[PDB]
DNA sequence: GTGAGGAGTCCATG
């Protein structure tokens, strides 16, 4: 986010956004499920036709 | 503790130990508190002692209490903890208050430093560590595998003759206690290297600022 | 008595 060369910013905003979209983070299985919200799980369940199963 | 309290111009002391002094040892805690109160009365100082410094206490209350009490009211702080406790919590610093401090705040950096002013520990007590032989607490076979691996590694590197290694393995197979294992381990040259490494790691982790006192 | 002398943690599976 913050970096200067000769007192001048190095990257623009779009370049910063591209750079920040290349790093992932993998926690355990328990925390990943709790990070998801209701909408994401509902959309995934509807898309794959998993809502039928009781 | 008495030697530290005898020193006039000091504020901090963190005595590393190898046991946890909590309500399970409330008697010795009260004995230490009474001695500290008497020694403080002998001089003219006010000293506050912190007990039960553990990972659970750190995650429940927080380390910022010591910093808050350090830069708000004049006094001296003594903290008790173990080696393994200071393994997950880093940066044990605190904000400064030049009004309360004296004149022994000599800067160390040869160039100007930005941001706020912070200091670190100025007195540390070290103790000889205890059991340095690894063990497992998942099942009954894993611990035995670990012990056999350690014995075979020590034999392979060259710190144990075949006779000693074979006798140790035979004794461990037919039932043995921790004391015999540690006694067998203490007669090699890896123990000294392990103790030296632990002491070096402990002394290195203390000190991250440039506001050093006249005496440490 | 005879050796020595204890807290701390990551993740997967019904």
């Amino acid at each position: 986010e913050k970096q200067t060369v000769k007192g001048e910013p190095r990257f623009t905003l779009e370049q910063q956004e591209y750079l920040k979209a290349q790093i992932v983070h993998l926690p355990n299985q328990s925390e990943q499920l709790l990070q998801c919200s209701d909408a994401v799980l509902n959309d995934v369940l509807i898309g794959f036709n998993l809502n039928a199963e009781r | 503790i008495k030697a530290f309290i005898s020193s006039p111009d000091n504020r901090y002391m963190l005595s590393l130990l190898n046991r946890t002094l909590d309500t399970t040892r409330q008697n010795i805690n009260d004995f230490i508190q009474f001695c500290c109160d008497k020694w403080a009365k002998e001089f003219n100082v006010k000293t506050k002692t912190f007990f039960g410094v553990n990972a659970d206490w750190m995650r429940l209350v927080g380390y910022d209490e010591i910093s808050k009490h350090l830069n708000t009211e004049l006094g001296k702080v003594v903290v008790f903890s173990t080696y393994a406790s200071m393994g997950a919590g880093k940066n044990p610093d605190y904000a400064v208050n030049l009004a309360l401090e004296g004149e022994s705040l000599i800067s160390v950096a040869d160039v100007t430093y930005s941001t706020q002013l912070r200091s670190d520990i100025d007195s540390i007590y070290l103790e000889k560590p205890t059991q340095l032989l690894l063990s497992d607490d998942y099942s009954h076979t894993a611990n035995q595998l670990c012990q056999f691996h350690q014995i075979l590694s020590l034999q392979e590197n060259g710190e144990l003759s075949p006779k000693s290694a074979e006798n140790w393995c035979r004794q461990q197979l037919m039932g043995m206690s921790r004391e015999r294992s540690l006694q067998q381990y203490h007669q090699t040259s890896d123990y000294q290297s392990a103790v030296r490494k632990y002491i070096e790691q402990a002394v290195g982790r203390a000190g991250r600022t440039s506001l050093k006192r006249k005496q440490i």
